[PDB]
RNA sequence: UCCGGGGCAGAAAAUUGGCAUGG
RNA sequence: GACUUAAUGUCACGGUACCCAAUUUUCUGCCCCGGA
């Protein structure tokens, strides 16, 4: 008679708003929506409404279950011989139904004994109400032999709490890009996934067969089922608001965005951080402790946390860093708005009736795959901001995070049925070679192989069981000109965690499993020597969706024989996780394990099609040098006050069902991808232009455009090597010191935590690219050149890898004798009666030559040679280089309390010195040399007072803001802030030499104590505000630390252990080798860094702390020079270059460097008499500790004006060597 | 202020690429930099903005519109969306405001593209509501404005009373000549000045490339004639046809596939309008049905008959074919005792026609016949076959007797004359439809072939010595010495068929075959190593030039059952054809290899295939299904 | 008339922008 | 009950939120005169 039917859903399933019939041909999207269950508004206002499911469309489910369960069972059921039914309304005799089939209509040979009439009817002419009262019109529900009311949803109802809103796809084969997309809302299959149904029979013949077809209807609403029968974001947003407003009051508005993204960084960290307060203490903090109105921001986090604990943690820290986000851009004029111009296509889709007719007898069964598929690497599954994706609703604001990765609805990251879908069909494609770009609104189905099978197949949405946050990355895009970060081009993109597992159904319903749907089931599987093939979402070219189907078992229902079992299984539809992890003995009836799983190698259209499709080529980068991609978002919110850290990936591990407790050290696949991008890009000179539109260059081909997707997916550089160094991130301090001011500027101190990468123990990064079948050979040789690049150290990976970071040490698949003559008053003075200022100034001139037509990054110019220079530290006297990383790293402390004891550099256990302080100490020789502008200057830093610092300096000599006026010879050789340097130094490892300065004074050996370092004062060198800056400033080779040697007790005994330092300290004939990679370099430019790094046989550079004491002053020896357009450059061409290099030192004044008089005065600067000067620095007066008698080499005796002129202190401080005494 | 400014620009860049001077290809990269600047301007000030800078995003939204080409069926998905995004921004410049004129002059021309593109979803009683309010708002401007003649026209055509504009409507320079004939024929009703201004209008269209909207407008104007019962359209509709294969004589065969394709409903107008003017006169007629017929059948195909160049854009052809991106002989010369019968399938009306001559009688005559319940059925073959291919074959009957209920005519003596050889010349699904096997529906029927031995040709455009065979077995009478020496039995070596020569007088390719109905372009001779294929037929093999192909491979001239933009072949053997094949026997589907091999034994060229088919099971059609669909599906190709 | 003294411990830039369909 | 179904015809499981982008660029863990 009459039963309730209770409709389950086991995924998302579609809804869509209901129309009426005849308005609802008004919106295409409800017109789409014909099979999707329906919502229709309860009140005013557009918030609340009823969900429901038309009767008719589970009706027409149920004929087409009843029409599959008489093709099964040859046009009969239950011994009842059905005919072929009628689906042809002809317009004459009646209106047309409102759904007009446009699919293939089962059919069998008519064994009914007669024409089926009103006075008896096969029951599938009842199930169909072909011959009942009731006709097209709806008139009254007793009208209806049988009647399929409306499915109400079983549970005023908000749109927002049932259904969430999702943009979905059409993506392209050819191409691998979206053709269009189109929204439907899916709804929650949990909570809203149960709707109720009368459905009345006045007909019993024909009950059996409904209820039949009710266990039939494998989906429904765009899901599977089973047919059984019977607001603190206001407050978020004020307290965002004020802490904001706190910040612009400190001038620290731009920091809201780096703390929104550290707000919501927090949520991977939990609650802890900020109830126990993990957050960095500081050396207070710069960004954890601004005062935010009245209160340090840390605590305010906390009473925060603990007013709006009512929101979860995560919640709330998305929450609260969204708030800010958009605050920070009310702020910073406006919030960034998206609007597609012209392609946004959001597009949604000849009566006919087909008869096919299955021959009699054959067998048809359902094979349904269950397995578990591994994100193998970071999965990525897209989906528009929050905003978008609310039901019910032009510029759209751009939330905080360019790109969200889809979540369930508790947070669980999804695979979709339409993505996994879409990724099968797209395989089954290429396991066919042939198949159709779908169409959408067909009169007819597409017959094509794909299609019949895709028709055939139907999977399930699949929900990890995992739900913590999602990893995010933060890419960029480098502008190929200046190798800078691209104005703009910066975004944040949800990634899950690599190793994560997901459900896996395929259900095939067909007569013979196909060898192409075998094929790339193998495909996706790992099995033992093969990777995992499931390139499902998206980001597929940054190594996002490999996913690896293991724990596969297919199954098989007989359903030719065993249908009545299939029935009443409901074919295990929302059980298939019992089928992943149930025993073999303990199936239902009618399933039994499918033993006829073709294997790998013997499917033709795997090993023909899907095998060769993609090509992994795997590989192990080794770096001699520390390796850090920055993770700075990452590095404010845990942790140890690093500024910068290397990247760290949170990796799944189904082991323990959790992430891993150390992340695993990698260097993106975006950064691998982009590495390799640039290579191809700079050999083919593809990087050079702008436009890639209608474009085919090899970059294009393989990389792929902004229409076409890419022939080469590149994977993570995971590090190998964690295990290997027993402290594997290195703290390597750093810090700008003033180019006029020997001091360490004004905040440019700072930090870096690179992992520990050595020449004698280099990190293992192991990473693979896969290579797209029809490769042209000189694409995959373009490719392996491109590889050969990246080994010779063209492209170092990670940050400050033009400093010595991330250098490739490789991947596993000549002197001068430049005579200077110094100055007279060191040399006549053999006596060694003269007592030297430590140090003094260099006044290059006001003249600045600035190019503006800047050496571009985008390709190797032939003009231009590139290469790389081995260049020879030999330590003239003892140099100092202290590994910062531990302030007391001598241990000495229990003596001397407060006191900074620290060995020298060192990286795993080997004695080097940092890349940095090579280039920076090049850097001010070639700026010097070069007329350069004060690069780096503390000019917001105040002097004693009618200006302040800037304005003494000239204009032409200020640091070079921006490319548009062009950059002095140093800032272009070494580059700025906008433009990457093309010199890039290596750290310099120890060879040969005595080890260490061995000092019996000392209790601990080898070590030195030295005497007070004080800050340098621009006071001294600028009496008055009158006088000008006096210019660069530069210290003297002397022997110096002898003196610090024999005034070791005196110096520890009379000077406050916390005052001063000791250092392990070098010895004289220390011997490093660096090198020196430069790209795009010019013939002068290439001689001047070369003159630079060896100026001549007695002139000498100065390196390390205590250059004021004579400490740390090296000769470079370049004993090699390779260059590449890989030869050895001999020392005639060399010579060449630093002539050229001379020629256009002397164009720019307007090999013999004393000639004109500035360079004369910096090499005199640093020219080594070593005769043994006696230099150290005055006393304050006659009393103060460190005094010789009868002498006016004392700061009292120089600072009077009377005794001491201010012009004449000006003029000596300017003259290098001058006898002060 | 600096939104003044910011649009003054982007008003210049468009006002820069409105005039015909600038290249479309650039003028489409300036329209959209121009957009660009315009909505970084909106986003910039959000929702409050001068009206006129909204009225200046509208316009470049239309200019978009306007530079955007419909494809060959589907309307462009950027043309409905820069209208709609067009026309809102013009809304919400009506809503808050000689400027009004012009912005509500833009709305209308967006209003009224949009109507033509997508009448559902601006209907024409709204866009006449539109109309009339924008001509109410002073949209007349004309001799200045073309935009203001386009709401005119509009305006006339939905009916409204618009004689008062008329003179200032003729007088104006920039009114093209199918606005004049509209203008004259809609308000004033001159019939004779219509006439006059279509055939200037019709004129000029035989220079006009198909891409541009013009055919489009005087597609809709003879199509509205039609619907008007009116006298003129078909004059019109004949010589726009003329203008039509004169202007496609001469496009690209990329745009065969884009844009003349659209006017395919021009040509079945044609069609009708020579169909109601039809004794000699009357055969002069029949034969001009004929010529109109043949005009729209495998035309890109008749252009795709060094070789690294021609591969490249084969592979081009085939990517447009895919919706892709690609990136940048007389009707009466049959020979005696021959009778072709011309197939049209009418798109227009529900109607088909079998235009046919009788070279011996010299005679001309045409029948119509419902080609939808037949083509329903032979949807349910195909369906059927690509589901089960040889228990399939009852369904091939009954679409084989369909054949001859819809098509009687081709057993009527005086249509068809018994025991004269017949070459089809089909049209649409009629192409893949076994026409050589359709059966009569009388009591014993017998098949077409049985009286006449009838051959296929695609187009009436593909009719145009080493006497040595070449076989080319991949699959006994492999050890048969009549195969030549370039003959090869146990590897086919697609590269000796690439490399064959001398124009054999016959050659068999004993291969399997796939039909690839999602790409007909791979359509797979089975061959060694890599099989050779309908592109690679193309290009690679060429000696096979007047010779008499034999295909045993399977679905050797099978073709997606879905008709294309146009109608064309796209089969392995129309492939063959298309490198000088004089005659090819290509196989309809699956089959066999008993029934292959038999083929091959009729050695014995001059022999029909007709005997063939009449003895082996041929007739057996109620004796057994099986039989027949292994039988027929061998039909012969190529012209004597 | 006085005998000591640390400094910065990150600064700035970007925080998204595009997405060829007719030569 | 309606909200909310038409019934001899719903391939929406007919449609991967897809495609492009190097967390990077510059920086020596450095250094002396004054304070009441
Ligand atoms: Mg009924
Ligand atoms: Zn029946
Ligand atoms: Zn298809
Ligand atoms: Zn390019
Ligand atoms: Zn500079």
């Amino acid at each position: 008679m009459n039963i309730t039917v209770e409709l389950t859903f086991f995924e998302p399933y579609r809804l869509v708003e209901w129309f009426d019939w005849d308005a609802r041909k008004k919106s295409h999207s409800a017109m789409r929506g014909q099979a999707f269950a329906q919502w229709t508004w309860k009140g005013k206002g557009r918030t609340a409404g009823k969900s429901f499911i038309t009767g008719t469309l589970v009706r027409s489910a149920v004929i087409k279950a009843v029409e599959e369960l008489l093709s099964l069972n040859n046009g009969k059921w239950e011994g009842v011989p059905c005919c072929n039914g009628s689906f042809q309304t002809d317009e004459s005799k009646g209106k047309k139904p409102s759904f007009l089939r446009k699919r293939h209509t089962l059919q069998w040979q008519a064994n009914n004994k007669n024409i089926c009439d009103k006075e008896e009817a096969c029951p599938f002419c009842i199930l169909l109400g072909r011959f009942d009262n009731a006709g097209k019109v709806h008139e009254r529900n007793k009208d209806y032999d049988i009647h399929f009311s409306n499915f109400d949803l079983d549970h005023d109802l908000r749109l927002v709490d049932i259904a969430s809103g999702r943009i979905l796809n059409r993506v392209d084969f050819d191409t691998g890009k979206a053709k269009d997309y189109f929204r439907t809302w899916e709804a929650d299959y949990e909570t809203y996934g149960t709707y109720t149904g009368r459905i009345t029979l006045r007909n019993e013949h024909a009950k059996k067969l409904l209820l039949a077809s009710l266990g039939f209807v494998d989906k429904l609403c765009g899901a599977l089922c089973r047919i059984e029968v019977i607001d603190h974001n206001d407050e978020l947003r004020k307290q965002a608001e004020v802490i904001v407003e706190a910040f612009k009051q400190n001038d620290k508005l731009e920091k809201i965005r780096i703390l929104a993204d550290a707000i919501r960084t927090l949520r991977l960290h939990g609650e802890g951080v900020i109830e126990k307060d993990e957050l960095p203490d500081g050396k207070g903090h710069h960004l954890w402790d601004i005062k935010v109105q009245g209160t340090a921001l840390r605590t305010k986090l906390k009473e925060l946390w603990q007013s709006n604990k009512d929101i979860g943690w995560r919640k709330f820290t998305e929450m609260l860093g969204s708030n800010l986000y958009l605050i920070y851009k009310k702020e910073t004029g406006g919030v960034s708005t998206r609007f597609r111009i012209l392609g946004d296509t959001e597009y949604y889709s000849s009566d006919l009736f087909i008869p096919v007719t299955p021959p009699e007898g054959i067998e048809t069964k359902e094979w349904i795959i269950v397995g578990r598929l591994k994100a193998a690497t970071p999965f990525y599954f897209g989906v528009q901001q929050p905003s978008d994706s609310i039901p019910g609703k032009s510029l759209v604001i751009n939330e905080h995070t360019s790109f969200n990765i889809l979540l369930d609805k508790e947070n669980r990251y999804r695979i979709p049925r339409s993505a996994l879908r879409g990724a099968l069909r797209r395989d089954l494609r290429t396991a066919f070679g042939s198949g159709c770009n779908v169409s959408l609104g067909g009169q007819i189905l597409c017959n094509c192989k794909v299609c019949i099978e895709m028709r055939r197949i139907t999977l399930k949405d699949s929900v990890s069981d995992f739900s913590e946050p999602p990893e995010i990355r933060y890419r960029i895009a480098k502008n190929p000109g200046t190798a800078t970060v691209e104005d703009g081009s910066l975004f944040d993109i949800e990634v899950g965690p690599e190793g994560l597992t997901f459900p896996f159904v395929l259900r095939y319903r067909g007569h013979k499993f196909p060898e192409q749907l075998s094929s790339v089931i193998r495909y996706w599987e790992e099995n033992d020597g093969k990777n995992g093939m499931a390139w499902l979402g998206g980001l597929d070219s940054t190594g996002k969706g490999r996913f690896a189907l293991k724990d596969i078992k297919i199954f098989e229902w007989d359903l030719n024989q065993k249908i009545n079992e299939y029935i009443k299984e409901r074919g295990m539809r929302g059980k298939e996780k019992e089928l992943l992890e149930m025993g073999e003995s303990s199936l239902p009836d009618g399933l039994i394990p499918y033993k006829f799983f073709e294997e790998r190698e013997c499917l033709f259209p795997y090993k023909e099609n899907l095998k060769p499709q993609w090509s992994e080529v795997q590989y192990t980068i080794e770096v001699g040098s520390p390796l850090l991609t920055a993770d700075t978002i990452s590095a404010l919110t845990e942790p140890g006050n690093r500024d910068a850290i290397a990247y760290k990936k949170r990796v799944y591990n189904d082991g323990n069902n959790a992430i891993e407790p150390e992340p695993r050290f990698a260097v993106k696949s975006e950064t691998h991808r982009g590495i390799f991008r640039t290579a191809v890009g700079r050999r083919t000179g593809d990087l050079g232009k702008e436009d890639h539109e209608d474009c085919t260059c090899d970059m294009c081909i393989i990389f792929g455009n902004e229409h076409e997707s890419s022939k080469i997916r590149f994977e993570d550089l995971e590090l190998i090597n964690g295990n290997e160094f027993e402290k594997l991130e290195k703290h390597i301090d750093h810090v700008a010191i003033d180019r006029f001011t020997g001091g360490a500027l004004d905040k440019a101190k700072f930090d870096t935590y690179p992992l520990a990468g050595s020449p004698k123990k280099p990190l293992k990064l192991k990473g693979r690219f896969w290579i797209k079948k029809g490769f042209s050979g000189d694409h995959k040789l373009l490719i392996t050149t491109a590889l050969s690049d990246i080994r010779d150290g063209l492209y170092p990976l990670g940050s400050k890898g033009g400093v010595g970071y991330g250098w490739v040490a490789g991947i596993s698949i000549i002197n001068n004798d430049y005579v200077h003559p110094g100055h007279q008053s060191p040399k006549q003075d053999h006596k060694n009666k003269n007592i030297y200022y430590p140090h003094y100034f260099l006044d290059s001139g006001s003249k600045v030559y600035r190019e503006k037509d800047i050496i571009t990054h985008e390709e190797f110019t032939e003009e231009l040679l590139s290469g790389k220079i081995n260049c020879k530290l030999e330590t003239l006297t003892p140099l100092i280089i202290p590994d910062t990383s531990d302030e007391n790293g001598l241990k000495l402390q229990g003596n001397k309390p407060g006191h900074k004891n620290y060995k020298f550099f060192n990286i795993n256990g080997e004695l080097m010195i940092p890349g940095s302080e090579l280039r920076g100490m090049l850097r001010t020789h070639f700026e010097a040399l070069t007329k350069s502008c004060f690069a780096i200057f503390g000019e917001d830093s105040t002097l004693s007072a009618s200006k302040t610092l800037g304005g003494k300096l000239d204009k032409a000599l200020h640091p070079c803001t921006g490319l548009s006026d062009g950059l002095c010879p140093g800032c272009h050789l070494f580059g700025t802030t906008d433009y990457k340097g093309r010199v890039k130094f290596g750290f310099a490892k120890y060879e040969n030499g005595p080890e260490w300065l061995i000092t019996r004074g000392n209790n601990p050996e080898r070590s030195l104590t030295l005497g007070v370092l004080e800050s340098p004062r621009p006071a001294f060198s600028i009496p008055d505000d009158e006088s000008e800056i006096p210019g660069r400033k530069f210290y003297l080779h002397h022997n110096g630390w002898r003196i610090i040697r024999q005034k070791q007790l005196e110096i520890r005994e009379t000077v406050q252990p916390e005052r001063n330092v000791t250092t392990e300290v070098m010895d004289k004939g220390n011997v490093f080798s660096f090198d020196v990679r430069f790209e795009n370099l010019r013939e002068w430019e290439l001689g001047l860094l070369l003159q630079s790094l060896d100026p001549g046989k007695n002139i000498a550079h100065k390196l390390g702390k205590g250059k004021p004491y004579g400490f740390g002053s090296v000769k470079i020896k370049i004993d090699s020079l390779h260059t590449f357009k890989i030869k050895r450059v001999p020392q005639s061409d060399i010579r060449e270059y630093i002539n050229k290099g001379y020629q256009k030192l002397i164009e720019w004044s307007g090999p013999q460097w004393h000639v004109i008089p500035h360079i004369d005065k910096l090499y005199k600067l640093l020219w080594v008499p070593f005769l043994e000067p006696d230099v150290r620095y005055p006393v304050l007066n006659e009393e103060s500790k460190g005094y010789i008698e009868g002498s006016d080499y004392t700061y009292k005796k120089l600072g009077d004006k009377d005794n001491l002129p201010y012009k004449t202190r000006v003029k000596g401080l300017t003259t290098p060597w001058s006898p002060w005494n | 202020t600096r939104e003044d400014i910011d649009r003054k620009e982007a008003e210049r860049l468009l006002d820069e690429a409105f005039n015909p001077r600038t290249k479309p290809v650039d003028r489409k990269k300036i329209i959209n930099s121009a957009l660009k600047i315009l909505i970084g301007l909106y986003k910039e000030k959000k929702d409050d903005l001068t009206s006129a800078s909204f009225i200046s995003i509208a316009r470049a939204y239309y200019l978009v519109s306007i530079t955007i080409l419909p494809k060959g069926t589907t309307i462009p998905e950027k043309k409905k969306e820069a209208l709609r995004k067009g026309i809102e921004f013009i809304d919400r410049a009506i809503n808050k405001f000689l400027d009004s004129q012009r912005a509500f002059r833009i709305k209308s021309v967006l209003s009224i593209e949009f109507n033509r593109i997508d009448r559902e979803k601006c209907d024409n009683i709204k866009l006449k509501n539109l109309l009339n309010e924008a001509v109410d708002k002073g949209c007349t401007d004309f001799d200045t404005y073309e935009w203001d003649i386009q709401i005119a026209i509009r305006l006339c055509e939905l009916g409204v009373d618009m004689e008062g504009h008329f003179d200032n409507l003729i007088k104006s320079n920039k009114a093209n000549d199918l606005q004049k004939a509209k203008a004259y024929y809609f308000i004033k009703k001159d019939d004779h000045k219509a006439k006059e201004h279509m055939d200037k209008c019709t004129a000029s269209l035989k220079y006009t490339p198909c891409s541009h909207r013009l055919w489009d407008e005087t597609v809709g104007f003879i199509e509205r004639l039609k619907g008007d019962s009116s006298t003129l359209w078909r004059d019109f509709a004949i010589k726009t046809y003329r203008s039509c294969r004169v202007q496609e004589k001469e496009t690209g065969t990329l745009r065969l596939r884009w844009y003349w394709s659209r006017h395919r409903v021009l040509y079945d107008m044609a069609f009708l309008a020579v169909k109601e003017q039809a004794v000699n006169v009357k055969q002069a007629k029949i034969k001009k049905l004929a010529e109109i017929s043949d005009s729209l059948k495998s035309r890109f195909s008749l252009r795709l008959s060094s070789n690294h160049e021609f591969k490249k854009f084969l592979d081009k052809c085939v990517t447009a074919y895919q919706d892709g991106y690609v990136i940048n002989l007389e009707l009466t010369q049959v020979p005696e005792g021959w009778v072709v019968v011309h197939f049209y399938l009418n798109k227009l009306e529900g109607m088909g026609n079998a235009i046919v001559f009788d070279k011996c009688a010299n005679s001309w005559q045409y029948k119509e016949f419902q080609y939808k319940e037949l083509f329903e059925v032979f949807l349910t073959w195909q369906a059927n076959y690509n589901l089960y291919k040889e228990n399939a074959a009852e369904h091939l009957v009954t679409l084989c007797k369909k054949i001859g209920e819809t098509m009687p005519f081709l057993f009527c003596d005086n249509f068809i004359p018994n025991g004269k050889d017949v070459l089809f010349v089909p049209h649409d699904f009629l192409h893949r439809l076994p026409l050589h096997g359709s059966i009569e529906n009388k009591t014993n029927g017998k098949l077409f072939l049985e009286n006449h031995s009838c051959c296929y040709l695609p187009a009436w455009s593909f009719a145009s010595t080493s006497d040595e065979y070449v076989l080319l077995k991949n699959f006994t009478l492999q050890n048969n010495q009549i195969w030549g020496t370039q003959s090869v039995k146990d590897g086919a070596s697609s590269d000796d068929l690439e490399n064959i020569r001398n124009n054999p007088r016959l050659l068999t390719i004993l291969c399997h075959g796939e039909a690839n109905m999602s790409n007909p372009f791979r359509s797979m001779l089975k061959l060694a190593n890599g099989g050779i294929t309908y592109l690679e037929i193309l290009n690679s093999v060429k000696g096979l030039k007047g010779s008499q192909v034999i295909l045993g491979a399977c679905e050797t001239d099978l073709v997606p059952p879905l008709s294309d933009v146009m109608d064309e072949h796209y089969s392995v053997a129309t492939a063959l054809l298309l490198i000088g094949a004089a005659g090819v026997v290509g196989t309809m589907w699956k089959v066999r290899s008993n029934k292959t091999k038999s083929l091959i034994e009729w050695e014995n060229i001059e022999y029909k295939l007709n005997e063939w088919q009449k003895e082996t099971g041929g007739a057996a059609y109620k004796d057994h299904p099986p039989t027949f669909y292994r039988s027929i599906a061998f039909r012969s190709i190529g012209f004597p």
